[PDB]
């Protein structure tokens, strides 16, 4: 069993594709954050769930939906989200 | 240039661009010091966001 | 595996509930402890478990009786027991 | 103000639920302003035995 | 690890507690069982989860809001999801 | 007979705690003794969608 | 712990999927479905882990690729994979 | 009415494009349900796959 | 046989202990060989407040 | 995670302690199967937890009280209790 | 997780009861000291497992075996071992 | 006073199981109360393994 | 959790013994310490892990290799690496 | 958290190893099963704890003596000791 | 040849033999039909397989 | 006595070894603890062998 957190980065990109999601359907940004939650939370029991990613190594991938993509990784104490990010275009960015 | 069914992007040098793009952000994400805030804060950070978007009607 | 721990809040919400109760029914007061507490323990292997508190940001509630609610926060280093509510009226005040 | 049927809410009109929601997040972030630091549950466990045996000696007097 | 399962009777009460509380607020009927559903399906790893009930032994009770209980009772095979109701007031009292 | 403090209680009378509490032990009684077979979660998921749709559609 | 088992309907879009990208690259066909694979397997002991499908009730969806989707449906007795999709077009043929 | 979608909020270019797509998938999981051929366990489906690459790495 | 002190074993003599190792393997092999099919946890839980329950009304008569 | 479950013989074990204790104390006889109780159910998520028993092979000791011992079996399927006995004496007997 | 403390008067417990047990069995003495090991240490990982002392309140009861007690106490950062006693008897009865 | 059936305590005596149950009060009160720090179990472990490797030397 | 700690003599130890490996095979003197590391850093969040050495009381035995043993100490407040030596001969050397 | 099994052909190599030691010193061989017990059920909460096997592919190596190796594998719903082996030479063997 | 320092085993060859040993049986076991005992049923066979030997004394 | 011990019943060729190897890892560990030089914690062991490696790659 291990506790889910995630990376400060991870949250600013949260924001960052929320953000963006609100100026056409503010509750599409919410629906958005409730399928994000419901991938993230699952993994603090069954947490080598999600294949390895290929792009990057160490790190695994959950296609959340068929445009977003959460990157984590399993820690000797916990399950850390690095990132999230749209599946088909390069955003959010570094600022 | 590739196939819609057989990948997600549009060409050969997509499949390297935005890959690299994401190695460089993981790595960026990896290096930054700033430490691991726990999933009930980002939860916290969350419904203060939406509160502060229904707001601005 | 994260620790269970009480803020001295919590318990001096607790030893209001307590008091009251056995105004009436000492053991009833006795009974919502054993549930109180047997909700409370179970989280130090499952602590999103409950889910997040709409009222407070944050926090995780737990209906733990139809008149009483458990209001805690997972953190770092342990789960935490902010305050027990009464679920349907202002009770206990807070000091 | 309206009023709440119960199966729609815990509340017996909107006004209520206000101002139970306004004293719940006072409670709470005055609970977590607080200093005195965090007990672990087997201190509480030992403060509530104490709390029912000196009420139960104080039944049979 | 044990499969979630409802009883006919548990579903024709979500039915009239949901239309119902829809003649009020149609999310509310919505939020509801979306509350009732974080509470039934996290059973299937975790059955002996919550308390058992005072009122019907052998039975579980899930004080899944101020308002409203779901009982369930933990099988040889299955985790029984035997009736949602109104933890105050005797609704919903089966017509037929 | 003798009426409950909230505190205490989630019901207003003994009279009324009781009452409630055989009608739930008569529901749960009827509802187990019944023989239409337990239906899985994904079907009441089914049944649910289905119903909210009907509903919407009403207007 | 339910059993894994594929609708006949479910393979034979697999047929018409992997028949199609093996055109183009047979390992990218073949890679395919061992993400198809790492992702209907683990569903016998978690079969209450993937979403509810939105566009068709009592199904559930699992986003395996950007561009593709399992639907299955947990049965009484089964863990059942009924149709496996495009994500974003409307792909496999009907015969 | 007929709208242009951003692909950051749906994985269709149109909202014609999302109707249509989300009938078609309604009336072919319909169809697949009311498939009468029996469902075949897991294991079956990967013989049949083995087969199938098999069959494409043999055709030169 | 001889006798046996209570830091050592939880028997008065050794006599005792194999007497009861003995018992103890017979009433388990005896529980096991039962064909009657194992009850889940809440039906003894069922079958427990009901024992309490028709004891408490025998005292109260 | 395996399901808690009890022989019949236990059981009619169970009764026999609860009953010879009523004879004394009718609360002793609930006390004790709070313990019985809250020692069982802790072993479906930690089955691995209380040592094996001598006397008896291929079953785990719990000694739940001074006078009282928990008999149980982990299997391929769930956690059994086979029997509850005294500790000290030849009591409650088979039958 | 917690790391796993004994207090000093703890193991002056575990010497007596050792160094008494042994003039009859050394081997007993030994065997002991492996059924309190295999208590004491699985807390680090699951404190909050053995129930609360109903003799002692804030502490744990580990009948590690029918005529002895582990008793323990789950602090806000360890797992103390406070006292190992015979369950029957006042003994090891520290002398000074 | 009234002495209690093995099936009810594991004591002989209500007189006893009080003698041992205020014994253990204020055996742990001292314990407790004792000022020399805890030490960790790989000491206690160390202690133990010293302990009857001196004894069996006794021989 | 504790705190990995290792002694200015285990080093020396791992200097002694790698600086030795790699006269043979300098990956194999690689591959040692990735071992050696694998296996002293988990015992941040499970220090009890290893049984207690027989040889030297009150120290842990790792045999990380069938030719190389860690011998380790669960202090108040760290984990501490004592010695890396060879589980047959006599070495590394005394300086 | 995974339960514990062993495959049939692990637990014949039990014997052949015990028996074989049984000839010198009955204890050695108690002692043997002992660390080895010490190993394999440590791995139910914990079973990513040892290496993976590079030797054997998929399977994980447990140095549990320098003359003994506990080889197991870590399934969809289980940890399974698959052989224990003399880590120097072969032994035991196929019948 | 090896040291050993180096390696557990003496030759190279003897990194071959036993390794081709241990990956043909560990793949015979694999095979192998009958289904994997539960650690308490091994726990069983033990007590029994010690007592046997004990009693041979 | 001096007796030949199989490698299946022990690390050791004979018992003359085992008492002269047991010896001198109590020594050995005797003289790592009762040293002054305090303890490093992982990530310098970490760092001196990254630069250990590195100084020896370095050696053609």
């Amino acid at each position: 069993m291990l506790p889910v957190l995630w990376l400060e980065s991870a949250d600013t990109d949260l924001d960052d594709i929320t953000s963006y999601i609100a100026r056409f359907d503010i509750d599409a940004a919410e629906r958005l954050w409730q399928r994000l939650r419901g991938c993230v939370l699952p993994l603090s029991e069954h947490p080598y769930l999600y294949p390895p990613s290929d792009r990057v190594p160490g790190l695994r991938e959950i296609v959340a939906h068929p445009n977003y993509i959460i990157l984590y990784r399993v820690t000797t104490s916990s399950v850390e989200v690095v990132n999230v990010i749209h599946a088909r275009r390069q955003f959010p960015l570094e600022h | 240039a590739l196939s819609p069914m057989v990948s997600e992007f549009e060409t050969i040098e997509q499949e390297n661009s935005y890959n690299e793009w994401l190695r460089a952000k993981v790595a960026t994400s990896l290096a930054d010091p700033r430490p691991a805030i726990p999933h009930d804060e980002v939860e916290r950070r969350m419904a203060e966001r939406f509160a502060k978007m229904r707001k601005e009607r």
